[PDB]
């Protein structure tokens, strides 16, 4: 029984557990659209992370050799 | 020099000419890699029973709160990399004719 | 950035080298050594709508003085002409990764040879030699990021 845990799970109840079946139709759609868009942002943020490890490693080689 | 500087320059230009093409080829590979990673991580929607249609909409709502946290954690790693990249780059940085031809001839 | 001007000098049409020789012979009208000293470069500059200083005048002579005789001869004059007739660093970095295939952070001789063969043009033993010792300006068999920038100066 956590205060911040009980309140967190209530976000579903306040947003979903109360209304239409025809609105739940066009509401569960936009909920997936949000995941897909956030899953796309996560892919690109992962790809940029790979390129930075190369960018950083090349810098570590340059800073050393130029000393 | 063993070869002409005109050939030396022609070869340098063809090296970048394909290195660019490998980069755009790399982007097309990354574009396909994304769509495949999205059909796996974001299996598209398809239908239901008005009662047990809801516990999926509840599950989607809980997914958004976790996806955006995973998106934040990788973002803050990219953010800290930007700080170090600009910091590392700061360290290393420390270490007429045609107007004449007409007015002559 | 130097051997990019000699290429332009080499590809000058003999109808362009004629106009330059003709304009060069007016340039040097009345010079003892038949070459552009500071008097000659002085007149044609102040009369070209300018007025450089005697010191500032020499740094245009010495910018293409591959002789050291304080006088721009015709051959140096062609380099002087092509100097007044590239690639951004941020873009050359993105391409530096394509060479570095093993992703170590340097461009060894093998990665250079693979790119050269991928150009479709016929590579020789002397093309590979001269290119590597041109880019590798300390003879360590590899081209680090700082040299690769000097290697691709002004390349289209
Ligand atoms: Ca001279
Ligand atoms: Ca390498
Ligand atoms: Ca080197």
């Amino acid at each position: 029984r956590e205060k911040k845990k009980i309140l967190a799970e209530r976000r579903k109840v306040l947003a979903i557990d109360h209304l239409n079946e025809d609105q739940l139709r066009e509401k569960a759609k936009e909920l997936w659209q949000s995941i897909y868009n956030l899953e796309a942002e996560k892919f690109d943020l992962q790809e940029k992370f790979k390129q930075q490890k190369y960018e950083i490693n090349v810098l570590r080689n340059r800073i050393n050799d130029n000393q | 020099s063993k070869i002409s500087a005109s050939r030396k320059l022609q070869l340098k230009t063809l090296l970048l000419q394909i290195a660019k093409q490998e980069l755009e080829r790399e982007a097309e590979e990354r574009r396909g890699e994304k769509g495949r990673a999205l059909s796996t991580r974001a299996q598209p929607l398809e239908l239901l029973g008005f009662a047990e249609l809801q516990d999926l909409a509840r599950q989607l709502h809980a997914r958004v709160d976790k996806v955006d946290e995973e998106r934040y954690d990788i973002e803050a790693k990219v953010t800290k990399n930007i700080t170090e990249i600009a910091d590392l780059t700061q360290k290393i940085f420390d270490l007429s004719a045609d107007a004449m031809m007409q007015a002559l001839l | 950035m130097d051997d990019i001007y000699k290429a332009a000098v080499e590809q000058l049409t003999e109808e362009q080298k004629n106009e330059f020789k003709a304009a060069f012979d007016i340039f040097v009208l009345g010079a003892e050594d038949g070459s552009i000293s500071t008097k000659e470069l002085g007149k044609v500059m102040r009369m070209l709508g300018q007025n450089p200083t005697p010191e500032e005048l020499q740094e245009m002579i010495d910018e293409v003085d591959e002789d050291g005789s304080g006088t721009v001869d015709f051959d140096e004059f062609l380099v002087m002409m092509v100097r007044s007739m590239g690639k951004s660093e941020e873009e050359l970095s993105d391409l530096f990764r394509m060479f570095d295939k093993n992703a170590d952070g340097y461009i060894d001789l093998e990665e250079l040879k693979i790119m050269l063969q991928a150009t479709g043009e016929t590579i020789t033993e002397d093309d590979i030699e001269e290119l590597m010792k041109d880019g590798d300006k300390n003879n360590d068999g590899r081209i680090d990021y700082d040299e690769f920038l000097e290697f691709m100066k002004g390349v289209e």
